[PDB]
């Protein structure tokens, strides 16, 4: 994988209408893959998560974000370690930031390897406005890989 | 008088799949999102806008089906969304500077 740089011609005509994204690192980023589970509840080995996760670690680097990773983790620890994430210091330097989350999930939340659940809402708030001052007014990305419902789409044939 | 922010903004969020579905995942080579997400940012960050990139990532997840003859969950299909408060274009400014 390698990823295309942009030219500083392009740079000089975009940057004034974008957000401020040229610091080095230009973010911190957190993947965090729960693959495996307990199954203190239903949720099937997720056999693929690997590469998922392997693909977006490089990705992230390659954009120059230095990653932290995380496998495994119960809901709680998801809650504690994206707080401790969220707090880290270095976003006083940064433009930007990335979270990458990869489990099995319904509408609205997602599996801790442990059957119990995470509210994304709980999850964004830890990076918003009032608990996170470090990146207010710098874009915060997040990408959700989980279930949000059990029904596989048959869907439909174009008229 | 002070400028003032709401409690949260400037986020974008992609997820893989919709409101009540399920998200497609090869056993060999990942999600379909993942993979979508990784050539379209990989090739296009360097021209295209983040919340752009998610469309064409869109456009990429929409026309792909799953090959899984035997059940009936063959030809099964997923769709991708991204949800924003973003205020600006969000360049990700690859390899600039040097």
């Amino acid at each position: 994988m390698q990823v295309k740089p942009c030219t500083p011609e392009f740079y000089q005509t975009h940057f004034q209408l974008a957000y401020r994204l040229q610091s080095r690192p230009r973010g911190l980023a957190l993947v965090l893959s729960n693959v495996h589970f307990t199954g203190e509840k239903e949720l099937e080995f997720r056999s693929g998560g690997d590469v998922d996760h392997s693909t977006l670690v490089t990705l992230f680097k390659l954009l120059g974000y230095d990653v932290h990773v995380l496998c495994d983790q119960t809901a709680q620890e998801m809650q504690e370690k994206l707080q401790n994430f969220a707090q880290l210091p270095a976003h006083r330097v940064t433009d930007s930031c990335i979270v990458a989350l990869l489990s099995h999930g319904v509408e609205g939340a997602i599996y801790g390897v442990d059957g119990k659940l995470l509210q994304l809402q709980e999850v964004f708030q830890l990076f918003d406005n009032a608990n996170c001052p470090s990146l207010q007014n710098k874009p915060k990305m997040f990408f959700i890989q989980a279930c949000r419902g059990d029904e596989t789409d048959r869907g439909v044939d174009q008229q | 008088p002070k400028m003032r922010l709401p409690t949260r903004s400037d986020m974008i969020c992609g997820y893989a799949c919709l409101k009540g579905t399920a998200a497609m995942r090869n056993t060999k080579r990942g999600s379909w999102y993942i993979e979508a997400l990784a050539q379209v940012f990989s090739e296009r960050a360097c021209d295209m806008h983040v919340a752009d990139m998610l469309v064409k990532v869109n456009a990429l997840i929409k026309d792909r089906e799953g090959y899984a003859p035997g059940t009936e969950f063959h030809r099964c299909k997923e769709m991708s969304e991204y949800c924003s408060t973003l205020c600006r274009h969000l360049y990700l400014f690859p390899g600039h500077p040097p």
